[PDB]
């Protein structure tokens, strides 16, 4: 049961469906908790002073803000929701939200596109961390502009080809998913003329008929002279172990931008460490 | 009349987007165009050597990042922010081309 | 508790059963029910009112069973009725857009269908009402707003189908039926017209007329979508020669024809036609001219995937079927729904992104979700997609009061109808809101979701959603749309589970080039692109060089307007040239006046008519020179309004204003006011910006006056205060638990105009603004100042703006408004130079000449003044020279022209009032010429000196006089070094000093430092005449001066010479709300319906009422820099009144008055006074009285209280020079820097010498060094007790042994400074001085006492405990005595405070504070306490701990109640009633035979005063005691502050 806090009616509604789950064994998600400090108080103190059925449990999502009580998150369990750190990381990310029987489907060129869109969200999302240099502003680049990439990809490939086993890459209607992509599902959030340019660049340069060659380079010149290689497999396997033997010595080369972009943010986290370390002695 | 010959830093300005249609303003007005018919173009030189004419106006002061300008042609670099000596902005009519 | 509830519901059944008789036709079986309830109701009715007692009725048996009874039977059928209603709307859902009560109404008139007519635009898109037959039984067609209509192919005949529902329905499908039929035939037309290399403009015509403006651009686009399939398939072989060249061809002529049709003269309704088919075919023109460039040569290539095709398919049976619309792999089809004549809008680049995505959003099931910045096509868009495919679209304007129920219901209207719902301004609504209604997205979204896919058919459940604990039928048309301007002021932030359930898309650069292409191309603009080349760059370089302004905007509401003023121009000049060749020739040739007609010319005048009224002085040159380059060599001139002019001549001569033309005095004025007119003509919505006193209120005043007498239709203006009331009041509630709503000011006012009982819509009617604009009110009116012109509530009301009526606001500034209200208006800015001085002076003389002062020898007394003051009211003049000079000096508050004027204009009346009393006085010899010019004169000098300089320190008036004795003529004193400021004018006209009236006086030795004693000093002689002749004229005024300067000793004092005014005291705090006047003005005045309206006079007839506000800079200014009190209190001296939020009556004020004082702005708490407010209330400055004043002031008390012992008569200046010394010191050292409570001022002077007083009185006789221990005694208990710091008492302690020492030599210093001065009247009689060990051994037996029959809980005596019971003591012998204990808990405050209590018979009363404690109980209590002290003459000691405050309510009461010693508000009905029959029997147990309740309250005010003592304790916080300093000021200046601290 989702009850999204803010109403009394969802007061109502949450505690009812609480008082009914711990006998039942029934799962109650509440949303937006953040936004009823005073009502925490309450739920946790129910919460102490219950003996609830052994499936019985409570989520609760909320925004990291200081208003939430010191002792709801003494009581409860935290999981930190937050951009993955690193491509390999948000790809691997990516590769474990999307379920395995929709990526292995009829056309075996639906994994690459996969794998392209994977790609492509993870430099768009790693972007963000250099503020003004890798977008114009900090945009949300989110799991619902990938699922919406998903459901296009879905929609135009099962149009292009009617369950063939195999399309032809120059059959598979690159236009329409960069069209799509750059005007209606990434580029809606994108209010700015540059910025725009800039997405435009990456998915003409990544969606095409050249991606399912060989010789395909994901990001040139990484460090120095090496190059980032696109896989050169055909199945969700292929493509989840390329990711996962991915080096840990990801640069903002692999973003496009220029190596220098992180030394500032980099000098910055290691002195805040070094503060929080001593903060705590 | 010496307005024109200044060089002024658009980081200094209050507006500096006032200062480009003023500029633009001051050209359209002295060759009789239309302002809604001129466009602008950007050579980069050195300070004391550089020439203005009646269409050009001297510009301190910008920076450019993550390039490098050389004989007006620019090429990457991985310095963070280059300083562009002067930048001297020309007023010409609209081409279309 | 029963009786109400059965009598109200069968009140309102009985209403809704008589009102709709045809109800019972069709609720057989609860009508008969409900008429044995009306014959159980008359029953009773003959029965409970033959005995008219209580007891004659609760006897008689039977009637509570049947009440019950009665109450089951009453909620039964209640229930019966309600579910019937939801039936009802189940089937034909479109009753969920209209009320239950409309709905009703629907039900009972469904004979007569007259009535049903007002109710089709709300239910239907743009059917504004049916077409009937003469009979009225049966449906022929259906009509728009704009008249145009389409017969139906088969009617509905009502007789067939009685039932109101049925009919209905068949009604909207034969509605879809005959749109599809006619779209039918339109296609097969427009088909014919395509594939042609010509077409004969006649049958084009014929076509466009035949068919709705609707139907012609689908048809068009329809035509357009299959020619371009067709020459695509034709290529699709590959290689194949090109035939949509063909198709471009075709599209080009056809745009030829429809280009040269707007040029001649058409019917309005084929005039927007043609520019709808205009605009479609330049969108298909573009779109085949990018399909060639590109190379396309198949149908699937996605750039013609991409665009929008329409595929008609006539042979399909079904009515919504036969249309399909698709856009990239989202397929829609057409709806159907009559759209009347809707204004389309060029297809961008952005509004084909729009429809792009918003389509993508749609296919998916989740809702799209345009933001951006203001004026970007975000609702246009969505409005105009939803009209594409033919889609009901219901646009509400979100605000905060958009809870969780109102979204609810609108969401279950939009599911059963299957409509668009476009949410603008929705993060408006709260956070919590916002999260709560995700959770109705997200089932509507999911139930959406089911219903799409494959296994779901039609013939099994239908698809519902759990909306509101009911399961809703949810329609797949069902979209919902919100649109959002981030960053934006007011704006919440969505949470994130609600963003996922939308498709959002950036909207922040229209293409305006193109939109202002089109639309001149449209209008028929010749050369069309170059215009609009030029107006789009004159518009982003008016935006970049121009500076920034709060009001300016240079948008696409802009250009939109800009735009539409130049087809209007176009359109009258085209008119003007039509007539001029009717004076001279015949020939009238539209080509030819087409091809020759001044375009740019056009274009310069409406950009002049709507972008320059708004500019300041200093950017109209810049936007003049940017015309003159854009356009350059075309140059306007703009035509004189003669008409208009003379019109507005006549008002100013009839109103005292002054008229000019040009340059001429007034002639700028005069320009604002054509350019109001023309904003007005042009603009639905209207703001006059600029500074207070600029000239605004007359502007649109003698418009509205002017229109009137021009046009001949009567003006009608409503000016509301927006932020005087709560937003509540201004725009009304619904109720949350009976959903019931209740009408606000505004939405009142709309609701009367449209409903025109009584010819408002005949009548020009302005709803003007006169207040402050914050986004928090302003933004419900943004779908009325748009294009939708439409106030939405959130009961799901909808009321449409008539055209006659115009939203104007009257503003000093736009600083707090957002873009999104500043872009919907059209600005008309007043700069203060635009009403120069001499036109006020005119405005003054005018009137001084014509109204007589007194309501004639008065006015000729008037006559004469005037032509004596006309030389110094020049430009250039004694007052403008003087006014110039004195706003280079600073006064205590910001000088106004305006304020300034008014206070010199009031005053120079009262000099002619003082004349007249001079002729009334000498009948025999009335004054001549000689002596009125020199009385007139001085009297002018004055007067300028007092109201230019009042609100300023000595030396700023002293200043102010030397400049004008150094410019002006009029004769002045001859003193070398006494200021001007000093003298006075007597009624001879001659100057005379302020000091012969002081007089050294003699109090009287029992009237020593009493309240009421004021010693004449010359700020006192002075202040007090200046007071007199502000009040005389019923002028609001404010006293400005540092706290106990005298403010209210000086007010208090003119009032004694005013007979006919009574003074109400009123104490704002920070918490200060209207809500307190309005309880002052229930108590003290009673309102009367007038002829003229209601006027709210005092209840004592023929007396004047005085409101005084003692701190009315204090009150709380929100977060957009407005305080609602004093806007109320600004609105009730600019008006004359206030509304009365009860039945939004506008009350008239008569016979009252206010008067303010304040603390100077910068002082800690206190907030500016706005500049609107200021402009009519004079200020005056009293500072404290300087060290002479001061000796003066208490050497009289003094010598007054030394008379007592004859043997101290000669040390009574030495002892006031010590007072006054220790006190200037103590001024000195201890500042509000330090802490908040070191505020020194006359008051500790005056309480020193009551202390001493009364301390000397019983005494028969006393040595000098008794004297200096008194002296000390006191000095110690006024200056030490609230020092915080050791050092400060210290400090206090040893300059007062060094200031007696200094001023008594002579004395023995050890029998008069030993060290523990304790004074106590326990041990003896009188106020003697006592012992700490004899002390200590009184309160040691009195404190076994104490725990024997009080308290047992031992106390540890220490001197220090001594030292505070008898400071406690002190303050509990003194009438209306409240302390204020500071110091840690634990300390023994309440300990020692109820100790002392208990030795000086007090009964202590504290407050039981709990959890469920609240407002209600605290004015319980409250009432508990006041009856026992007052009726009961109980002496009560009311200890009340800080910690018991769980509201800001409590400190408000208390201030009211520690300040004047009753609140008005707390006894109110029943408790009034019981609380003036106690005071009664109170009253005759003292001895009082008292009748009025005035003198009943008087009395239990002063009993109050006497008897009930408040002790306050708290902890010594350091930001708290700054926020009690202004939560409740009474705490700090009416409390004994002592600061008790930690144990040392
Ligand atoms: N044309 C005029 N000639 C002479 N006096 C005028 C004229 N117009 C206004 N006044 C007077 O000058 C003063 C300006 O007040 P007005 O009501 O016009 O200002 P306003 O713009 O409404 O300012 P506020 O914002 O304080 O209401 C008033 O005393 C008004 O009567
Ligand atoms: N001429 C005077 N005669 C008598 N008292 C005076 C005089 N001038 C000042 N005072 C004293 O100044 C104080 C002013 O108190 P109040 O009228 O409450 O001032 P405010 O309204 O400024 O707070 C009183 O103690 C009053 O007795
Ligand atoms: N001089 C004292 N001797 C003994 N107990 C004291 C003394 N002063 C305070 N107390 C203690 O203070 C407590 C009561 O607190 P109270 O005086 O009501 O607090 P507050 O000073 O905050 O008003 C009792 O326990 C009492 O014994
Ligand atoms: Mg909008």
């Amino acid at each position: 049961t989702s009850i999204a806090i803010g109403s009394a009616e969802g007061f109502n509604q949450a505690d009812k469906a609480i008082n009914t789950a711990v006998k039942s064994g029934r799962w109650v998600m509440l949303k937006n908790v953040h936004l009823a400090p005073g009502w925490l108080m309450q739920l946790e103190k129910k919460l102490h002073s219950l003996q609830p059925h052994a499936c019985f449990r409570l989520f609760l999502t909320m925004e990291i803000n200081p208003k939430v009580p010191v002792n709801l998150l003494r009581a409860g369990r935290i999981f930190v929701f937050e951009p993955p750190p690193g491509v390999k990381a948000n790809m691997l990310r990516t590769f474990s939200s999307i379920p395995v029987s929709r990526i292995c489907k009829s056309p075996n060129e639906r994994a690459r596109l996969y794998f392209l869109l994977a790609w492509f969200h993870a430099i768009i999302q790693e972007r963000l961390r250099y503020a003004p240099l890798g977008w114009s502003k900090k945009y949300e680049f989110g799991e619902s502009d990938l699922r919406s990439a998903c459901d296009t990809v879905d929609t135009w490939l099962d149009d292009t080809a009617k369950g063939r086993q195999n399309i032809s890459p120059d059959k598979i209607p690159w236009s329409a998913l960069k069209t799509l992509m750059a005007q209606s599902i990434y580029g809606g959030r994108v209010d700015n003329e540059f910025d725009q340019r800039l997405l435009n660049t990456f998915l003409e340069r990544l969606f095409t008929t050249r991606s399912f060659d060989s010789e395909f380079k994901l990001a040139c010149k990484v460090d120095g002279h090496k190059d980032i290689q696109m896989p050169d497999g055909i199945r969700r396997e292929e493509f989840v172990q390329w990711v996962e033997l991915l080096p840990d010595t990801q640069t903002p080369s692999w973003l496009g931008l220029p190596n220098n972009a992180e030394r500032v943010l980099l000098t910055t986290q290691g002195v805040d460490m070094i503060s929080k370390m001593l903060k705590m002695q | 009349k010496e307005l024109k010959n200044i060089h002024v830093c658009l980081g200094g300005l209050f507006v500096p987007e006032a200062y480009i249609t003023a500029t633009r303003q001051y050209v359209a007005q002295a060759n009789s165009w239309s302002l809604e018919e001129l466009c602008l173009e950007v050579n980069v030189t050195t300070s004391q050597g550089a020439t203005l004419d009646a269409c050009s106006f001297g510009v301190t002061g910008l920076k450019l990042q993550g390039a490098t300008c050389n004989n007006n042609k620019l090429s990457l670099s991985n310095a963070i922010s280059t300083a562009l000596p002067l930048t001297q902005l020309r007023w010409v009519k609209q081409t279309n081309t | 508790d029963v009786w109400i509830d059965v009598q109200r519901r069968w009140v309102y059944l009985e209403g809704i059963f008589t009102g709709s008789a045809d109800i019972k036709h069709l609720l057989p079986v609860e009508t008969q029910r409900f008429q044995s309830i009306s014959t159980e109701f008359l029953a009773l009715m003959k029965k409970v009112s033959k005995s008219p007692l209580v007891m004659d009725v609760l006897n008689i048996q039977g009637v509570q069973r049947s009440l019950e009874r009665l109450a089951d039977l009453l909620g039964k059928i209640q229930k019966a009725l309600g579910e019937y209603l939801e039936r009802e709307r189940s089937s034909f859902p479109r009753f969920y857009f209209v009320g239950d009560e409309d709905l009703l109404e629907i039900i009972g008139n469904s004979k007569n269908v007259a009535k049903l007519q007002k109710h089709f635009k709300k239910m239907f898109a743009g059917v504004s009402s049916i077409i009937l037959n003469e009979d009225n039984s049966v449906v022929l067609g259906i009509s728009s707003r704009e008249g145009e209509e389409v017969m139906f192919k088969t009617p509905v005949s009502i007789t067939e189908h009685p039932k109101i529902n049925e009919w209905l329905t068949l009604v909207e499908k034969e509605m879809r039926v005959t749109l599809a039929k006619l779209l039918a035939e339109s296609v097969t037309e427009v088909e014919i017209f395509g594939k042609a290399t010509s077409i004969d403009p006649n049958t084009y015509i014929t076509w466009i007329d035949k068919y709705q403006a609707q139907l012609v651009v689908l048809s068009a686009q329809i035509a357009w979508s299959e020619n371009v399939e067709t020459a695509l398939s034709s290529m699709g072989g590959g290689g194949d020669a090109a035939p949509l060249h063909s198709v471009l061809s075709n599209v080009e002529v056809t745009l030829n024809v429809l280009a040269d049709s707007v040029l001649m003269e058409q019917p309005p309704l084929r005039r927007r036609k043609l520019e709808h088919l205009i605009t479609e075919l330049v969108h298909q023109r573009d779109v085949t001219r990018s399909l060639i460039k590109s190379k396309i040569d198949n149908a699937k290539s996605f750039e013609w995937l991409s665009q929008m095709r329409f595929y008609f398919d006539p042979k399909q049976t079904d009515v919504l079927q036969q249309l399909s619309i698709q856009m990239a792999n989202a397929k829609f089809n057409y709806g159907f729904e009559y759209l009347g004549v809707q204004d389309k809008l060029v297809q961008t680049p952005l509004t084909d992104r729009c429809y792009l995505t918003m389509t993508q959003a749609l296919e998916a099931r989740l809702g799209g979700s345009p933001f951006g910045p203001a004026g970007t096509g975000k609702t246009e868009s969505v409005k105009a997609l939803g009209h594409q495919l033919g889609r009901f679209v219901l646009v509400f304007n979100c605000d905060e009061t958009f809870d969780f129920q109102a979204m609810g219901r609108i969401f279950v209207g939009l599911c059963q109808v299957g409509a668009w719902g476009c949410f603008d301004e929705f993060n408006r609504l709260e956070e919590r809101m916002l999260s709560a209604v995700s959770q109705q997205v997200q089932c509507i979204q999911e139930a959406l979701r089911e219903h799409s896919n494959p296994n779901y058919d039609k013939t099994s459940a239908p698809i519902t959603c759990e909306l509101l604990n009911k399961q809703v039928k949810v329609s797949p048309d069902m979209a919902i749309f919100i649109t959002m301007n981030p960053g934006y002021a007011g704006r919440s932030n969505l949470p994130d589970n609600l963003k996922k359930l939308f498709r959002s898309l950036a909207m922040t650069k229209p293409d305006r080039q193109l939109i202002a292409q089109v639309m001149l191309y449209s209008q028929g603009f010749r050369t069309a692109e170059v215009l609009a080349n030029k107006i789009v760059p004159f518009f982003k370089l008016c935006d970049e060089q121009l500076s920034s302004q709060s009001h300016y905007d240079f948008g696409l509401r802009a250009l939109k307007s800009v735009l539409v003023s130049a087809g209007n121009v176009k359109r009258e000049r085209i008119q003007k040239i039509k007539r001029e060749k009717e004076e001279r020739g015949e020939a009238v040739d539209e080509g030819e006046i087409a091809e020759n007609l001044p375009e740019q010319e056009i274009l310069i005048q409406s950009v002049c008519e709507t972008m320059v009224p708004k500019l300041v002085a200093e950017d109209i040159p810049l936007l003049f020179s940017l015309l003159s380059d854009v356009f350059p060599g075309v140059q306007y001139h703009r035509g004189e309004m003669t008409a208009l002019r003379e019109e507005l001549k006549k008002v100013c001569q009839e109103m005292y204003l002054t008229y000019g033309d040009g340059e001429e005095v007034g002639g700028m004025w005069v320009e604002k006011v054509l350019q109001l007119y023309q904003i007005t003509q042009i603009n639905h919505g209207l703001m006059m910006v600029g500074p207070s006193g600029s000239g605004k209120s007359m502007a649109w005043r003698v418009l509205l006056k002017a229109l009137e007498r021009l046009e001949g239709v009567e003006g009608v203006a409503h000016i509301i205060d927006p932020k005087a009331i709560s937003k509540d009041h201004l725009y009304g509630t619904l109720d949350p638990n009976t959903r019931e709503w209740t009408d606000g000011l505004f939405t009142h006012v709309l609701r009367k105009i449209i409903d025109s009982v009584r010819g408002e819509l005949q009548k020009r009617q302005w709803i003007v603004f006169d207040g402050d604009v914050d986004p928090e009110w302003v933004e419900n009116l943004n779908s009325v100042l748009d294009d939708n012109k439409l106030l939405t509530l959130p009961n799901g009301e909808r009321l449409s703006l008539p055209p006659n009526v115009r939203i104007m606001f009257e503003v000093q500034d736009l600083k707090y408004a957002t873009l999104a209200t500043v872009s919907r208006c059209g600005m008309v800015w007043f700069s203060e130079d635009v009403l120069s001085t001499d036109m006020i002076f005119n405005n003054f003389l005018a009137r001084l000449r014509s109204i007589p002062l007194d309501e004639s020898p008065m006015l000729q007394i008037q006559r004469d003044a005037a032509t004596i003051m006309q030389p110094y009211f020049t430009s250039n003049g004694l007052v403008t020279k003087a006014l110039e000079h004195a706003f280079q000096l600073e006064h205590i508050m910001d000088l106004t022209r305006l304020r300034c004027l008014g206070s010199l204009f009031s005053m120079l009346h009262q000099a002619c009032r003082n004349v007249a009393q001079y002729n009334a006085n000498h009948p025999d010899f009335p004054m001549q010429i000689e002596q009125l010019e020199r009385y007139i004169q001085r009297y002018l000098v004055y007067a300028i000196l007092w109201s230019l300089s009042g609100d300023s320190r000595l030396k700023m008036r002293a200043e102010l006089g030397e400049y004008i004795r150094r410019i002006t003529t009029v004769p002045l004193p001859t003193a070398p070094n006494i200021p001007i400021i000093d003298y006075e004018v007597s009624i001879s006209g001659e100057w005379s000093p302020w000091q012969a009236k002081v007089p050294q006086i003699e109090v009287e030795t029992h009237k020593v430092a009493a309240p009421d004693v004021v010693v004449p000093t010359l700020d006192t002689v002075r202040h007090e005449a200046l007071l007199y002749t502000w009040l005389a004229e019923h002028k609001p005024l404010v006293l400005c001066g540092p706290p106990g300067s005298g403010k209210t000793m000086t007010l208090f004092s003119a009032l004694r010479a005013l007979p006919d005014m009574e003074v109400v005291g009123l104490n704002f705090s920070s918490a200060t709300t209207p809500e307190l006047l309005l309880k002052t003005f229930d108590h003290y005045c009673e309102y009367r319906r007038t002829p003229n309206g209601v006027v709210l006079a005092p209840v004592q007839l023929g007396k004047w009422l005085v409101l005084f506000c003692d701190e009315i800079n204090l009150p709380d200014m929100d977060k957009y820099g407005t305080q609602r009190v004093i806007s109320f209190i600004r609105q009730m001296v600019e008006h004359g009144g206030f509304y009365r939020t009860s039945d939004q009556t506008w009350v008239k004020l008569e016979r009252i008055q206010f008067v303010g004082a304040c603390n100077p702005p910068t002082d800690p708490g206190r907030k500016p006074l706005s500049h609107r407010f200021l402009r009519h209330v004079p200020v005056v400055y009293v500072d404290y009285p300087g060290p002479a004043s001061l000796t003066q002031i208490y050497g009289t008390f003094n010598r007054a209280m030394l008379r007592l012992i004859p043997s101290l008569r000669t040390y009574a200046e030495p002892l006031t020079a010590a007072m006054v010394e220790f006190y200037t010191m103590s001024q000195e050292r201890f500042t509000q820097d330090t802490q908040p409570h070191y505020i020194y001022s006359p008051r500790e002077m005056t309480r020193w010498v009551r202390g001493i007083f009364e301390a000397l009185r019983p005494l028969e006789t006393l040595p000098v060094e008794g004297l200096i221990r008194i002296w000390a005694h006191e000095a110690l208990r006024l200056f030490q007790d609230r020092l915080v710091e050791d050092e400060e008492r210290r400090w206090t302690d040893e300059n007062i042994d060094t200031v007696a020492l200094k001023h008594f030599p002579n004395i023995d210093r050890e029998k008069a400074m030993s060290r523990p001065i304790l004074y106590s009247n326990w041990l003896s009689k009188d106020y003697i001085p006592v012992d700490q060990e004899e002390l200590r051994d009184y309160v040691k037996a009195r404190l076994k006492v104490f725990y024997e029959e009080e308290l047992d809980v031992p106390l540890v005596l220490f001197n220090e405990v001594l030292d505070h019971v008898l400071r406690i003591d002190r303050i509990f012998r003194q009438p209306q005595g409240h302390l204020l204990l500071i110091g840690v808990s634990g300390a023994g405050k309440t300990t020692l405070s109820r100790f002392v209590a208990w030795m000086n018979g007090l009964s202590v009363y504290q407050i039981k504070v709990h959890r469920k404690y609240t407002g209600e109980d605290f004015d319980e209590d409250l009432r508990t306490v006041l009856r026992r002290s007052g009726c009961k003459n109980e002496k009560i000691a009311f200890i009340m701990d800080e910690s018991n405050v769980l509201d800001s309510g409590f400190l408000e009461r208390m201030n009211t109640l520690l300040a004047n010693g009753e609140v008005p508000g707390l006894f109110e009905g029943d408790e009034y009633a019981t609380l003036m029959t106690q005071c009664k029997e109170g009253a005759q147990k003292e001895g009082l035979m008292l009748d009025s309740h005035e003198e009943l309250y008087k009395w239990f005010t002063s009993q109050v005063i006497r008897n009930l003592h408040v002790v306050f304790t708290m902890n010594p916080s350091s930001e708290g005691l700054k926020d009690r300093a202004a939560t409740s000021p009474a705490l700090f200046n009416r409390c004994v502050l002592n600061w008790f601290g930690d144990w040392s």
